[PDB]
């Protein structure tokens, strides 16, 4: 079975080097090329370089000074090193197998982030439902944490209908933030307790917040 | 017609 | 470099439709063109190579056509697991270039956003900072414009949008815009308004509040 397994960390400090080992099985590196591609969010697939089957390498012009591509045949491994990363390098980094015509088998990817931020638990704030709202909306603001991810439930999984947990956003500070919102009927705000359950495993931070109407 | 083999990098034409 | 151009970024389809994704190269690439599929989970798969040849494992509803500059990926009888982003790639001259990508999306009837504005919590204020959140809930299509007004003053690059993935039960989108000030700064304006422009509304909808109520 043809497979490509990427190892190496997602997180690189600014001005530090991104290292990704691409380990393979069920094909020979002597007989195939390994291509290195990245996908910035919203932008398209970007080719960075290749270890051809013969053992000679090639690079995209804009990365010539930043890239190293070596390989170890006996280990079934090709190695990728890019230097001096900045925020504009935030992407999924792919090793992919080249056959005659195309990139026919792909590594699972490596989600790469650039930050000098240290692990931080989030402050959770209530987004209290409007004094005159029919449907009402309420939520929790989950602010200033690193790294991703946080998970949010409502009343411990009991409330799932209308619940939208937004993709996190990276602030000027290097800290992530998101909102978890839920729509409920206006007539229940005096009648039912609504609690966001917030969990950030890397800071081992659990926190419940009751969202009290205004 | 020009092409580049995605395995060896060999080119039939540039 | 050969420029590869998928002129539509977003493509609206319905399950059972014949969808055609289109790709134009900057010169003749003489049929040396591959199609890739990237899922939400980020796994990539080759679909077809040399214009029209199916890769092993790839279902038969996936076909290719084209010659010269212009090429097409066609998915007959479209299924839920085919909802992904699709990338063309020329194999004519180095370096390998890809198109910008075409993200599939579910067509449904127009739904206007329900708009809500949230002043900052008293507990955040006493923390020293002040976030103001504007929610656009369960709308279609995804195209929506959010303007922030502080005492009538149109705001630019002050805020950060976040958008949910198309919901898999009602096929809608929801959007969060977030405005951040110091406490002191927040403390010296009155009317924080959120103006929402969408295809589903006759005229733009404005949700606002005054600091204290
Ligand atoms: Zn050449």
């Amino acid at each position: 079975q043809v497979q490509l397994k990427q190892s190496g960390p997602g997180l690189v400090q600014p001005s530090q080097s991104l290292s990704i080992t691409c380990t393979v099985s069920g094909f020979s590196l002597t007989s195939y090329g390994i291509h290195w591609v990245r996908q910035s969010p919203g932008k398209g697939l970007e080719w960075l370089g290749v270890m051809w089957s013969g053992g000679i390498t090639d690079f995209y012009a804009a990365f010539i000074s930043r890239l190293s591509i070596s390989r170890d045949i006996s280990k079934s491994q090709v190695f990728f090193k890019m230097n001096s990363l900045q925020a504009d390098d935030t992407a999924i980094y792919y090793c992919a197998r080249g056959s005659r015509y195309a990139l026919d088998y792909w590594g699972q990817g490596t989600s790469v982030s650039v930050s000098s931020a240290s692990t931080k638990g989030p402050s959770v704030f209530p987004l209290a439902p409007s004094s005159k709202s029919g449907t009402a909306a309420l939520g929790c603001l989950v602010k200033d944490y690193f790294p991703e991810p946080v998970t949010v439930s409502w009343n411990s999984g009991a409330l799932t209908s209308g619940v939208h947990t937004f993709p996190a956003v990276l602030q000027s500070s290097g800290l992530y933030s998101l909102s978890s919102v839920v729509t409920v009927p206006s007539s229940s705000l005096g009648t039912q307790t609504y609690i966001c359950n917030v969990n950030h495993k890397p800071s081992n931070t659990k926190v419940d917040k009751k969202v009290e109407p205004k | 017609d020009a092409c580049f083999r995605h395995d060896s990098g060999y080119e039939c034409h540039h | 470099d050969i420029q590869m151009t998928q002129t539509t970024s977003s493509l609206s389809a319905s399950l059972g439709d014949r969808v055609t994704i289109s790709c134009r190269a900057s010169q003749d690439i003489s049929n040396y063109l591959n199609w890739y599929q990237q899922k939400p989970d980020g796994t990539v798969k080759l679909l077809i190579y040399y214009t029209s040849r199916l890769h092993s494992g790839v279902p038969s509803r996936f076909s290719g056509s084209g010659s010269g500059t212009d090429y097409s990926l066609t998915i007959s009888n479209l299924e839920q697991e085919d909802i992904a982003t699709y990338f063309c790639q020329q194999g004519n001259t180095l370096p390998p270039t890809f198109g910008g990508g075409t993200k599939l999306e579910i067509k449904r009837t127009v739904a206007a956003p329900s708009v809500f504005i949230f002043p900052p919590s008293d507990e955040q204020l006493k923390s020293g900072t002040a976030s103001v959140v504007c929610l656009l809930n369960n709308f279609y299509p995804r195209e929506a414009k959010v303007q922030w007004k502080v005492d009538n003053a149109l705001q630019s690059g002050n805020s950060q949008e976040s958008v949910t993935e198309q919901d898999s039960k009602d096929s809608t989108y929801s959007l969060s815009s977030t405005l951040t000030l110091s406490k002191a700064d927040y403390e010296k304006h009155k009317v924080y308004a959120c103006e929402v422009t969408h295809q589903g509304l006759s005229s733009p909808v404005t949700k606002s509040f005054n600091r204290g109520e």
